[PDB]
């Protein structure tokens, strides 16, 4: 739309709440439907925050386009991997509980 | 005698390959006023008169003498000098800024980015203007209060490692609490056109909430407040 | 006789081919707790991430599953003392990032920004990372 | 040596303050192309730390009449004015102040939403018969900071060409004409002649020519100096004016407001002295009565403070919540720089030079005038706006809150007045094309003096010697001292020294050229005080008590033989420099004391003058 960076700043912030409820939902429910909404959240709210990192530290036409189509892989990359854990391995939430019991 | 020692940053655009350095003065204490600007004068006036900087009011209210005094931006002329003789106060100009001589930075694209918010009253009949005092009542006048006080010395922007880092296309917390001030003038009719010029991902959101501004105020103002409400304003107004 | 945006053209213009230095700010500015917070919340949200693409990469990329590596962890009999370290290294970043993006939160509701009561908040944030970080690691 | 840079406009106005402001988008705003030359940023200007307000007669507060705001003023020039730049004045304050709301001047309010105003010094309803007057319409106490930064705003959205630390040096001046003016750029050191079909010089005041004073270090009398230069008549110049309450040290101002709100003086003994007086108006009594009144008490044993050298403004009597929502700015300033809160405690002040009455002589259009033979002629193309202009409105003695009136009236009027006379495009004048020469000649001359005398020691030597010489009383033989002594000051700048020998941003070289100004303004200052042998406003002689018109008005003119031009003293002053030796030279032109229309506004005749 023509409000895309007042409804950017608004998504960022609904993800970021969104993700605070997911830590007592982990805890509390694990499970599949928690695990997944982890690996959606905690990409998307990365991918939203590096992106602010470039956009304040990367300048010029050209590095500006590298390091968002490179930041695309890493969240694209990231995301499969959580959700690849999540269906063949003991998913986030199993994994953290048997990662404390060391 | 209570000698105090000031170590200022120098630079000559009129010596060719000159590198910036700093100098060190000292000042007698029990001859000199208690500001800081008291002391540039008195160094300025008695020992070395090729030091430069901007000053004109001497007492807080034109801007003109802001500088970074010991680490903080700040206007020179209300900046108490540190009586403790066992510290040099290091004088720098404004942060990240094009130095034009010694003290002097230049604030020409700081000013052309307070004229491109349109820093004046608008109203969409204007035919009727110089008739009659607009009304506005004393709870809407108040709303101003802390934002109509801004001397634009350019010390919050100026501190803003935002703006130090994208000063190009974020306006900075000085623009933009101006920006504010006529956005919630009750007697002005173009609060939408003013947040939709905002719409863009570098001009009010390069703001992450640092309040290096709120600190560094000579006035006492919250750029740093001012900017959170745009923000709720962005994310409210409907079309 | 100039338009904001011709201006800001000409300063870039004028400075960038000019002799003029830039004046010192990072090397020289005074930090506060606020600031030193501010790029804090940034380096442990970047920490984070870094953490959860290093272990999705993992995920596609090692040959053994997780509950392997634990039990290779396990058999090493780590003294209780490193394994807290390692909890409580673990934690103190998502501790920091999670009190302090609630502050972040508070602040874009317009609240809390009073100069007094950000430092009020960031201490607060410190000592909630702190006792949070400590009983979950002795968890 | 000097790359020089030749511009061509319509109009070219010097000076940037509110004055400045409003004559400079005016004239845009009449379709004419105008630059605008500043040594300063234009919201530095002193006109940004003006305070208390400024007046017109909106009735926000009570039922108000102009013509009582005429009468005031007339009365509070003791005579001085000129009735028809002070009708033109007041008869425009309401439509002035309402231009500046509409600008979005933040202007405080009434429970009605009007512009809220405030009492002030020497103001009064039913020609000075109806009760103090509240037609000081302000923003707090910051009315002049709301004031310049307004109109800043507001001249951004015209197609006026900005010259933003520029310093102009001298006009160009061609067979009585101006053609414009030469300036320093000093970002980068070149040098500017701006060629126009007219001039404004809205230059501000000198009040640094004096030790103590509320200025801006940059209030340097520039505009004044480079007419002293072109030959021309400056006016009234003996006649500065004290602010009754300049912060005791660094000499900050201290808002009449802080009365007209209900502060009170008083001395080391608590006694509210303003009563005993001027027992009517007390502490809202004219300026020049006020610092007398002051100065009176410190002389005779009772200054306050350790060294009984100041008094006491007391507002701690007075609500909190009053001062927080009227005086906020003083509020600040007296903890700053006297440490002083003023819920608990009293502000130390004193008499400090603050505002400069003469200037420049225009008519009421604000049209710069020389006077030859008897008759005032206007200088074609030369026009002169604000504290530097002497229209004069103010006369002996200026009215609080009717200078920032002034800066919007005769800015717009300058305006107005080039628009009815000139059109836009006309052809700029030719100059020869080695005019200006000599101002560079005197620059480089300053940015490599290598003398016995430093910038900073003969600035100091001038506003010690107009400090203790020239000051709120004055007599004949301490006048002739301080005379002597300047005029050695004058030729000892043969012997300056600078330093800087660079030519960017040379506030060495920059000051050098403000000490020659100041010293001009202030050699006619002196020297027409020395020659004034009567007591008129701000000009106390103590050897002349009396003031001394063409009639004594104390007693029916019925029979009178009326005095001779020459015999007395209600006449302007008009002070020109040979600028070579530093020879001040006196003439005197006569008040102009007829109204606009007398039928709508008669003319006031001289009275006895008391508060
Ligand atoms: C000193 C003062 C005066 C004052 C006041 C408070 C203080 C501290 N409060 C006032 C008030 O409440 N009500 C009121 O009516 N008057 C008050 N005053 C007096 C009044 O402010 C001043 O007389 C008035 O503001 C002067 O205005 P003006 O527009 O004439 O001039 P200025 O603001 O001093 O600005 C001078 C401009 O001229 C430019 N300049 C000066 N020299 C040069 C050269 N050489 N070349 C180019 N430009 C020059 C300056 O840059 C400035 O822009
Ligand atoms: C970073 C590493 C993650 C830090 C998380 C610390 C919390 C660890 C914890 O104590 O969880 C325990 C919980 C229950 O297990 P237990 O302690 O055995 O108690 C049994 C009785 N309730 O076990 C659970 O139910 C898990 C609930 C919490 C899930 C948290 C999910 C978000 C983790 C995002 C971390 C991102 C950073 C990655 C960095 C490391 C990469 C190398
Ligand atoms: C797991 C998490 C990861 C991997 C992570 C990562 C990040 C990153 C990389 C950023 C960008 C940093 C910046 O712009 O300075 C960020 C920003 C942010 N995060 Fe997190 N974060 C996590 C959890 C949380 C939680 C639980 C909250 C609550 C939260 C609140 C915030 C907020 C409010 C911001 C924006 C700060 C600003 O606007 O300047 N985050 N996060
Ligand atoms: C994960 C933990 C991340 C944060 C911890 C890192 C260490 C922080 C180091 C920086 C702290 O630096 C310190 O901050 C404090 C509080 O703002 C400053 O103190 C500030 O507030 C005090 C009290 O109102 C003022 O008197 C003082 O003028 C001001 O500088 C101090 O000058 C600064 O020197
Ligand atoms: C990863 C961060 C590396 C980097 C370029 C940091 C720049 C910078 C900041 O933006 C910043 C933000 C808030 C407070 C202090 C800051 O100081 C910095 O070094
Ligand atoms: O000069 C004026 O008119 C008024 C002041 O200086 C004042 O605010 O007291
Ligand atoms: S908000 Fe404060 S620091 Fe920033 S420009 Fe205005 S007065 Fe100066
Ligand atoms: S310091 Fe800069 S990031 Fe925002 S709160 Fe202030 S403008
Ligand atoms: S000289 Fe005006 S703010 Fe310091
Ligand atoms: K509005
Ligand atoms: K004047």
């Amino acid at each position: 739309s023509s409000k895309a960076a007042s409804l950017h700043w608004t998504s960022e912030r609904a993800v970021s709440a969104l993700l605070l409820g997911l830590l007592p939902a982990a805890y509390l429910y694990p499970g599949p439907a928690v695990d997944y909404s982890l690996a959606a959240a905690l990409t998307l709210h990365g991918h939203w925050g590096l992106g602010q990192v470039i956009t304040d530290y990367v300048h010029g036409d050209t590095p500006i386009k590298v390091a968002n189509t490179g930041l695309y892989v890493l969240s694209a990359i990231t995301f499969t991997g959580l959700c690849y854990f999540n269906y063949y391995d003991v998913g986030i939430c199993k994994a953290v509980a048997m990662l404390w019991s060391i | 005698s209570r000698i105090k020692k000031f170590s200022i940053y120098r630079w000559d655009p009129d010596k060719p390959g000159d590198k910036p350095r700093m100098q060190t003065y000292e000042v007698d204490l029990n001859k000199c006023g208690p500001m800081v600007l008291d002391a540039l004068i008195k160094i300025k006036n008695e020992l070395d008169s090729t030091l430069t900087f901007r000053r004109s009011c001497r007492e807080g209210i034109c801007g003109s003498c802001a500088m970074n005094i010991a680490g903080g931006n700040t206007l020179a002329c209300t900046k108490k000098i540190d009586p403790d003789l066992s510290k040099t106060t290091k004088i720098y100009p404004l942060p990240h800024m094009y130095v034009v001589k010694d003290l002097v930075p230049d604030l020409s694209n700081f000013y052309a980015q307070y004229k491109s918010i349109e820093p004046y009253l608008k109203k969409k009949d204007e035919s009727k203007q110089g008739k009659e005092q607009y009304l506005q009542s004393i709870e809407d006048r108040q709303k101003l209060d802390g934002l109509y006080e801004c001397i634009l010395c350019a010390c919050c922007s100026t501190s803003c490692p935002s703006y130090w880092w994208n000063g190009d296309k974020y306006l900075g917390p000085a623009v933009l609490m101006q920006a504010y001030r006529w956005m919630i003038d009750s007697r002005d009719d173009y609060t939408e056109e003013r947040l939709a010029q905002l719409q863009d991902p570098f001009s009010l959101y390069r703001c992450h909430t640092i309040m290096n501004c709120t600190r560094t105020c000579p006035k006492g103002l919250n750029p740093g407040k001012a900017i959170a409400e745009i923000k709720k304003m962005m994310a409210t107004y409907k079309e | 006789a100039t338009t904001a945006k011709e201006e800001m053209a000409r300063f870039w213009e004028k400075n960038t081919k000019s002799s003029r230095p830039l004046s010192p700010h990072i090397s020289i500015y005074k930090w506060s707790l606020p600031m030193a917070m501010s790029i804090t919340h940034r380096g442990t949200g970047v920490a984070l991430s870094l953490g959860v693409s290093l272990f999705s990469l993992a995920a596609l990329l090692l040959p053994e599953q997780f509950p392997h590596y634990v039990a290779v962890v396990k058999s090493l009999s780590l003294s209780p003392a490193l394994i807290y370290s390692a909890k409580f290294a673990l934690v103190f970043p998502l501790s920091y990032h999670t009190w302090n993006g609630i502050r972040h939160l508070v602040w874009d509701m317009g609240k809390g920004f009073k100069l007094s009561q950000v430092e009020q908040s960031g201490v607060v944030v410190l000592i909630l990372t702190l006792l949070s970080s400590a009983a979950i690691a002795a968890m | 040596q000097y790359p020089v840079v030749d511009h061509e406009f319509d109009a070219v106005v010097v000076g940037a303050g509110g004055a400045g402001l409003r004559a400079a988008f005016g004239l845009s705003e009449a379709g004419f192309n105008t630059a605008c030359v500043t040594k300063l940023f234009p919201t530095r200007s002193h006109t940004v730390a003006a305070q208390g307000g400024i007046n017109a007669a909106l009735g926000n507060m009570e039922d108000d009449n102009w013509r009582w705001h005429f009468y005031d003023t007339v009365k509070g020039s003791d005579w001085l004015g000129d009735q028809d730049a002070i009708h033109y004045m007041t008869e425009q304050a309401p439509a002035a102040v309402i231009e500046l709301e509409n600008y979005g001047m933040p202007f405080s309010r009434t429970e009605e939403g009007k512009i809220y105003q405030r009492a002030f010094g020497g103001q009064s309803l039913q020609f000075g018969k109806g009760g103090q007057a509240h037609r000081c319409c302000c923003v707090a106490d910051r009315t002049g900071h709301s004031l310049l930064h307004t109109l800043y705003g507001r001249s951004l959205r015209y197609d006026t060409s900005y010259f933003v630390e520029y310093f102009a040096l001298d006009l160009l001046m061609e067979n009585g004409e101006c053609r414009g003016v030469i300036a320093l750029c000093i970002e980068d050191g070149t040098i500017h002649r701006f060629r126009a079909k007219n001039t404004v010089i809205a230059t501000g005041g000198y009040g640094r020519t004096y030790f103590s004073c509320t200025s801006a270090h940059t209030s340097t009398g520039d505009g004044t100096a480079m007419v002293t230069r072109a030959g021309l008549p400056c006016q009234d110049l003996e006649f500065v004016q004290f602010h009754p309450t300049g912060i005791y040290g660094a000499g900050c101002l201290i808002t009449e407001g802080c009365r007209g709100e209900g502060g009170i003086l008083i001395n080391s003994q608590g006694e509210r002295f303003m009563e005993r007086y001027a027992p009517v108006a007390k502490d809202l009594a004219s300026r020049d009565v006020v610092s007398r009144s002051m100065t009176i008490e410190i002389r005779e044993g009772r200054g306050c403070g350790p060294e009984k050298d100041h008094v006491y403004l007391q507002l701690h009597h007075l609500p909190p919540q009053q001062l927080a929502t009227r005086l906020p700015g003083i509020s600040e300033t007296a903890m700053i720089f006297a440490g002083v809160d003023v819920t608990k405690e009293p502000i130390p002040v004193l008499p400090t030079v603050h505002y400069n009455m003469g200037g420049i002589p225009t008519n009421y259009k604000g049209q710069v005038i020389t006077h030859v033979n008897g008759e005032d002629k206007v200088v074609p193309g030369l026009y002169a706006c604000g504290e530097a202009a002497s229209a004069s409105v103010h006369g002996a003695n200026r009215l609080g809150a009717n200078s920032l009136l002034d800066l919007v009236v005769f800015g717009r009027a300058c305006a107005l007045t080039i628009a009815e006379t000139c059109k836009p495009g006309e052809p700029v004048p030719s100059i020869k094309p080695n005019a200006g020469e000599e101002s560079v000649a005197n620059l480089d001359k300053l940015r490599f003096a290598d003398g016995t005398i430093r910038t900073s020691e003969a600035r100091l030597n001038m506003q010690k010697t107009m400090q203790s010489h020239a000051a709120v009383f004055r007599t004949g033989s301490i006048l002739q001292e301080g005379c002597e002594k300047l005029s050695q000051i004058y030729r000892d700048l043969a012997h300056l020294k600078t330093f800087d020998r660079g030519i960017v941003w040379n506030t060495d070289l920059v000051e050098t050229l403000e000490l020659q100004n100041l010293m001009l303004c202030a050699l006619q200052t002196i020297y027409g005080a020395e020659a004034r042998k009567e007591s008129r406003g701000a000009h106390a002689r103590e050897d002349y008590k009396l003031r001394i018109d063409e009639f004594d008005y104390s007693k029916p003119l019925q029979g009178q033989q009326k005095r001779p031009f020459e015999e007395h003293w209600r006449k302007h002053t008009l002070s020109y420099v040979d600028v070579k030796s530093g020879k001040v030279t006196l003439k005197y032109r006569p008040v102009i004391d007829r109204t606009l229309n007398e039928e709508d506004c008669s003319s006031v005749p001289p009275a006895i003058r008391s508060y």
